[PDB]
């Protein structure tokens, strides 16, 4: 069980600073160069930073004199320094064990980190359940509309996690510099009203969490 | 900098299918620094052939890694289901280290119609001032799908927003998500809101609809 753990990941204003840690175990730590890369939204792998074992750094000249990494071999955490910070660094970086041919056996989890003047601002949900005179049809879809927030991410539980099944929930998508979400839920005819259904929206960066309990619409 | 150019970029594969993903170099890499990685839907990319030809840890033997100079292989014998993912190729010879910018495959399932459902906005949006109207185009195959927005009968463009979920684990079906949003004021003006879904297992568009006054 080697395992890499990214954390410091979050929202930060263009020309800001962040420093990212990675903590290590289960290997030993200062025989192998460890490497940052980050995928951008749109999927694309960039090399960030290395360094070797002993402390010789390498970086792209993208990053070159923006971002430092540094390793403590003490407590087996590799960091990276953001700083002049650039919308264009808005990914999700990868803590990632390198090897003597320069392939990556070893990837953390990931920590999201976006560069914005955009402010934090928690999501409305809005309920989505059919019209009042729409016609009953065995299975029912029902929906949460989760507008207006920032920064990603926001999660979408149904019933608590016990709705498990039936549910697509899709990407955000930003427009205006807030972002939309929406999730859909399809359980049988009779199973509601009869049975609670409500969506349960969490937004970690506002400390926000919401319900939204689907109630069926009347004229 | 090397640059490493994918194809195919994008591949359907019938399950048991033997599939072949290349990776070209703009400049000669030796084999001992071509690596594979695979990355899972929701998940961090993952080695999955080192040096051209070798497999890492926890790799089925199904797989299989090829080439020299500018040109290299990824080879699955039999596409399973549980290949669905996005694969990268990468070089370590050359500074900075780069990556392909992957071949996503996905894999092929009999085709099935969308089920559409259209949602009016909710009660709570309408005391703020807007007015979403959304449309769940859901568990259809295959991926390529249209949505079309019309108020009162007249085709709508502006402020409308699509997301689409990745390959279904479970059905490989698709499903999509579209919101069409306005102000209040303007919703109240019209009173017909529709959405048609185009798609190839139709002859003729899935249309669902409501009217503002419905009772």
């Amino acid at each position: 069980e080697v395992k890499l753990v990214e954390s410091g990941g979050g929202l930060v204003k263009p020309g800001g600073s962040l420093k990212l840690s990675c903590a290590a175990s289960g290997f030993t730590f200062n025989n192998y160069v460890m490497v940052w890369l980050r995928q951008t939204p749109e999927k694309r792998l960039e090399w960030v930073a290395s360094i070797s074992r002993g402390g010789s750094t390498y970086y792209p000249d993208s990053v070159k004199g923006r971002f430092t990494i540094s390793r403590d071999n003490a407590r087996n955490i590799l960091y990276l320094q953001m700083s002049s910070l650039r919308s264009e660094d808005t990914a999700m970086y990868y803590c990632v064990r390198g090897t003597t041919i320069v392939a990556g056996d070893v990837w953390g989890a990931g920590t999201t980190v976006t560069v914005s003047s955009a402010k934090t601002t928690p999501p409305s949900v809005y309920p989505l359940a059919p019209g009042s005179a729409a016609q009953t049809n065995s299975m029912v879809t029902l929906g949460c509309l989760v507008k207006g927030y920032f920064p990603e991410p926001v999660t979408v539980t149904w019933n608590s996690g016990s709705l498990s099944s039936g549910v697509h929930t899709f990407p955000a998508v930003l427009q205006s510099d807030l972002y939309t979400l929406s999730s859909s839920v399809t359980v049988p005819s009779s199973t509601w009203p009869s049975e609670t259904v409500t969506c349960n929206v969490a937004h970690p960066a506002s400390s926000t969490k919401v319900d939204k309990k689907i109630v069926p619409r009347d004229c | 900098d090397i640059v490493l150019t994918q194809s195919p970029t994008t591949m359907a594969a019938s399950p048991g299918e033997k599939i072949t993903i290349t990776c070209s170099a703009s400049s000669s890499i030796s084999s001992n620094y071509l690596h594979w990685y695979q990355q899972k839907p929701g998940f961090s990319p993952k080695l999955l052939i080192y040096r051209t030809s070798n497999l890492a840890s926890g790799v089925p033997a199904r797989f299989s890694g090829s080439g020299s100079g500018t040109s290299y292989s990824l080879t699955i014998g039999t596409m399973e289901a549980e290949d669905v993912a996005t694969y990268y190729c990468q070089q370590g010879s050359s500074i900075p280290l780069t990556f392909g910018a992957g071949t996503k495959l996905e894999l092929k399932r009999a085709d099935a119609a969308p089920t559409v459902s259209i949602f009016p906005p909710s009660s709570e949006q309408l005391t703020s001032g807007g007015a979403s109207v959304v449309c769940f185009l859901n568990n259809f195959y295959p991926k390529d799908i249209n949505v079309k927005w019309k108020i009162d009968g007249s085709e709508r463009q502006n402020g409308v927003l699509n997301s689409w979920t990745d390959q279904d684990s479970k059905d490989s079906t698709y499903s999509m998500s579209s919101t069409l949003t306005l102000t209040k004021d303007e919703y109240e003006r019209h009173n017909s809101y529709t959405c048609e879904a185009t798609h190839k297992t139709s002859t003729s568009p899935i249309v669902k609809s409501f009217n503002r006054n419905e009772c």
